[PDB]
């Protein structure tokens, strides 16, 4: 989905569902062409980052079933933020060389799960992507046997 | 020192990043150098 | 903390509620049942309406409150605008139509769909441009709603 | 499907099927060498050096099960910086004791006289770490820096 | 009192970190291969003509701060110890100064490179972060027009200088597929069949999950790049009708090029655009904001201004120091009478 | 008779609801019930009272 | 709360169209603002009467 779509179908539905949160100064938004949106509720310096965590999530829980079924399965999450990394843990290959597709999958399906759940981690950004069953259709071969992606 | 702790918000407690321990040094000093020293100055010397 | 516990057991009874009530609200908040301020907004010139003022006051002001300083829940005296479609049973009978055909025709034509992009994400080496595709957009006005093909 | 003929249409016949990444947007290189990284973003509040003290430990216990050539590097780490903002403080602290030790030996002279004011100095500083917990105050670094401003 | 006015402010010393990072931004609708060409030019620099300084480079394509995209790239630069780079020319200060100059010297695109602010963010020292809001509910085009008017007519204030630039921006040409709803229903194809065909074959569809070596993983269907690089590849896609035969896209779809934003910001539930600027080589913050407030107040109706991150809120040295030294004076005078008494001694020290 | 929440639409850069209910004219009386028609499988209208 | 609820309302008044005016049919603010002015006046009198 495009930037204009994700703003109207996701961003606006969540923003309009942000009323009665104990403390807060402002909220920001992004809604990108990539089909990704981030809404950051910034609180007063001293507020409980654990209680400010869950209030916002509960009003997202009221806007949750108004979001399309495609975006519901695809993520949705609330966490504490810093926008500054402590550690970047590079994992390279120097033998039977794998790939950007291969290392990024392994590092996520062996390591990433153990982190993020560990010591006070906000959110780990994995540099790559874990494996998925990628099915690459051919429109001419679909036409040849009277088939649609459906 | 301590009335620096009527600081701001996003300059967090950066002015409260002391006052407290410069006091927790000076008040500790005017407590250690109060009980001790006088005692240590009486033991050693001349 | 008494706020969020109750919400989490509502979260276990959430998918047992009909799909009609799920989209229509559901919320948990702190209460007092006694107002601090009633902010009357009247017109004294090019006079609007109960339908007109109540919409504006909600689509310009209400959103800024409720999210502000320690507000439990704002009760807006009126209602914000909706695309009101007033069916005629005789005119429905005249063209062999049921409210079902009306509803089905709406979400089929008044919809925000998401298509991919040119130059995708796993591209062909030598791709010069990368631009998003826009298909169906969400309808804006009363005239556009008057042109849904049944 | 199985069209009127007895033939069979398979997903391999209609589509290229491969085991690849779920998205192809971001790719990384370590000195131009293809590599994936574990970029860790901090939580609000939390505990910085206490976090990195166990983030290595979580990473440490999976290293043995690694296949051929899978090696861990550190392109970006804030740990050695904080580990230095104390080594550059204690060294200044120790010097501030010896530089006092000499000034005492200059104006009033004798070890039997320089000892007294130099025994009184670590105790005030030590007991300050203690009173950092106290009631409802701190316990941090840069607080171990205004420490030298108080030294 | 003169030496305490000529001296500038500053928030916290911009210290060397041992690690700094660079950023890359490309024009409207650039590709991953195009970004890689620039990233390969950036990664080359550190490894080639700056060996005895740089430890390692973690170059990442696609990742950009402010927002990801097939347009942005960043690289994490590690540095070799502290003692191994002795000179003032050997530590970040001049390395960034060199890199900034070297990347900006000759480039078809745009690359910066900068230092870590030694904290999280909020407020550099004198610079600013403005925000312009759609108040009356105007169009996005009308918001961009008022945002343009602000940037352009604030740029004609280099006397009492500022340095103002927006964030993201772009607003790239997009391809809109216009489905003829009545032609489709006339020939016998479902709208649900078309929108899925356009969605799954061009964007990719999450079908379900599967088990890969004892782990739950996703299943995606997208189609080869081969058949989605061109606008002509749209008509190559076929959807069957009720009578059970294939129908191409161009037979029911209109193809048009159109402008559109790839990044739409919103502030407090209302559409908005972020403006990022500077104070001045002479003026600082106070006047820099005040100028920006009525440079925005002289814009069209329903354009209302607001301030965000650097906009404090209520902090700094100003509005902090006059209440800092105030009660650092009411008590300094006071307990200077404990075992001291008269109005004499609290001048025998106070001054 | 009750009104149906179909979906959402954009009104001047704001997400708003879409409701279909029918004019009051045809829902003030119990006799207005039989005035409503539903088509069958053979594709022709059938009243409520039937 | 009411010290900032007016403030949130204050910044949207300029963008109002023709005849859109704010009135106060019900407010508890002036009451609490008086439950101090009727205390300080009693306080001050209690000093002078002493």
């Amino acid at each position: 989905a495009d930037a204009k779509t994700v703003q109207d179908t996701v961003t606006q539905v969540i923003e309009q569902n942000m009323n009665g949160i104990d403390n807060l100064m402002y909220m920001s938004s992004n809604s990108d062409s990539t089909g990704t949106v981030q809404i950051t509720l910034t609180f007063e310096s001293g507020t409980d980052a654990d209680i400010a965590q869950v209030q916002v999530q509960n009003k997202l829980q009221l806007a949750m079933p108004l979001l399309p079924q495609e975006v519901q399965q695809q993520g949705v999450s609330v966490e504490k933020s810093s926008s500054s990394f402590l550690m970047v843990v590079g994992v390279i290959n120097t033998d039977g060389t794998m790939t950007q597709e291969d290392i990024s999958d392994y590092v996520a399906a062996n390591m990433k799960d153990a982190i993020s759940r560990t010591s006070g981690v906000g959110d780990v950004q994995l540099f790559g992507s874990q494996y998925a069953m990628r099915i690459w259709m051919n429109p001419n071969e679909l036409n040849k046997f009277q088939l649609t992606p459906v | 020192f301590v009335p620096m702790a009527f600081f701001g918000g996003s300059t967090g407690a950066i002015y409260r990043q002391f006052s407290i321990t410069i006091v927790s040094a000076m008040a500790l000093s005017v407590l250690v150098a109060l009980i001790l020293t006088p005692a240590l100055c009486a033991t050693m010397l001349k | 903390i008494a706020q969020v516990q109750v919400q989490n057991k509502l979260q276990l009874a959430m998918p047992l509620l009909p799909q009609e009530v799920q989209q229509q609200g559901v919320s948990v908040e702190k209460s007092s049942s006694s107002f601090l301020m009633v902010v009357g907004v009247i017109n004294t010139d090019g006079t609007m309406t109960q339908e007109d003022i109540s919409d504006y006051v909600a689509a310009n002001m209400k959103d800024a409150i409720s999210r502000t300083s320690g507000v439990g829940d704002v009760q807006l005296f009126g209602s914000q605008y909706a695309m009101r479609i007033w069916m005629n049973p005789n005119e429905l009978n005249k063209f062999q139509l049921t409210p079902v055909d009306v509803i089905t025709a709406i979400k089929a034509q008044n919809a925000q769909v998401a298509a991919g992009q040119l130059g995708g994400t796993p591209p062909v080496k030598g791709q010069q441009l990368n631009a998003s595709i826009i298909a169906q957009t969400r309808l804006t006005s009363t005239e556009e709603f008057g042109k849904i093909l049944l | 499907k199985v069209n009127q003929d007895g033939s069979r249409v398979l997903l391999r016949d209609v589509a290229k099927i491969e085991l690849g990444g779920e998205n192809y947007d971001i790719i990384a290189e370590f000195n131009g060498q293809p590599a994936s990284g574990l970029g860790i973003k901090l939580a609000t509040g939390a505990n910085a050096l206490d976090t990195a003290a166990a983030i290595r430990a979580e990473l440490a216990k999976m290293e043995p099960f690694f296949p051929s050539g899978l090696k861990i590097v550190y392109p970006y780490d804030t740990t050695p910086f904080v580990k230095i903002s104390i080594h550059e403080v204690v060294k200044t602290l120790v010097e501030a004791i010896i530089l006092v030790f000499l000034v005492m030996y200059l104006f009033l002279q004798n070890f039997r006289a320089t000892l007294i004011p130099t025994i009184a100095v670590p105790v005030v500083l030590l007991g300050t770490f203690a009173v950092l917990a106290a009631f409802g105050f701190s316990i941090n670094t840069l607080t171990m820096f205004g420490m030298v401003l108080a030294i | 009192a003169y030496l305490f006015v000529r001296l500038p402010s500053s928030f916290l010393p911009d210290e060397d970190q041992g690690v700094f990072m660079t950023m890359v931004q490309l024009p409207a609708g650039a590709t991953q291969e195009r970004t890689q060409k620039v990233l390969n030019e950036v990664t080359h620099y550190y490894l080639t003509k700056e060996k005895n300084n740089v430890e390692s480079v973690f170059a990442v394509n696609g990742f950009g701060f402010a927002g990801r995209g097939q347009n942005t790239g960043i690289a994490f630069v590690s540095l070799k110890d502290w003692a191994d780079r002795p000179g003032e020319e050997n530590k970040v200060e001049a390395i960034t100064m060199r890199a900034t100059r070297a990347f900006s010297q000759i480039k078809d695109a745009m690359v910066f490179a900068f230092n870590l602010p030694a904290i999280v963010e909020l407020g550099t020292a004198t610079g600013f972060d403005f925000e312009l809001i759609d108040q009356a509910g105007l169009g996005h085009e009308k918001l961009t027009q008022a945002r343009n008017q602000l940037l352009a007519e604030a740029a004609k204030h280099p006397d009492m200088l500022t340095s103002v630039r927006p964030n993201g921006l772009e607003d790239t040409p997009q391809f809109k597929i216009d489905i003829d709803q009545e032609k489709a229903q006339a020939l016998g194809v479902s709208i649900n069949d078309i929108n899925t065909t356009l969605g799954a074959a061009w964007g990719g569809s999450y079908v379900n999950d599967f088990i890969d070596r004892g782990r739950v993983k996703k299943v995606y269907v997208m189609s080869e790049a081969k058949y989605r690089m061109l606008p002509d590849d749209i008509g190559d896609w076929y959807v069957r009708a009720a009578d059970g035969q294939m129908v191409p896209f161009s037979a029911f779809s209109s193809s048009r090029w159109e402008y559109g934003s790839p990044r739409l910001e919103r502030y407090n539930g209302l559409p908005s655009m972020e403006i990022l600027g500077q104070a001045a080589p002479g003026k600082s913050t106070g006047e820099a904001m005040e100028l920006m407030e009525q440079l925005a107040s002289k814009l069209p109706t329903g354009v209302g201004y607001d301030w965000t991150g650097m906009s404090y809120q209520e902090r700094l040295s100003g509005n902090q120091a006059p209440s800092l030294y105030a009660i650092s004076l009411i008590v300094v005078f006071l307990c200077l009478a404990a075992l001291y008494e008269s109005w004499s001694i609290p001048f025998s020290v106070m001054l």
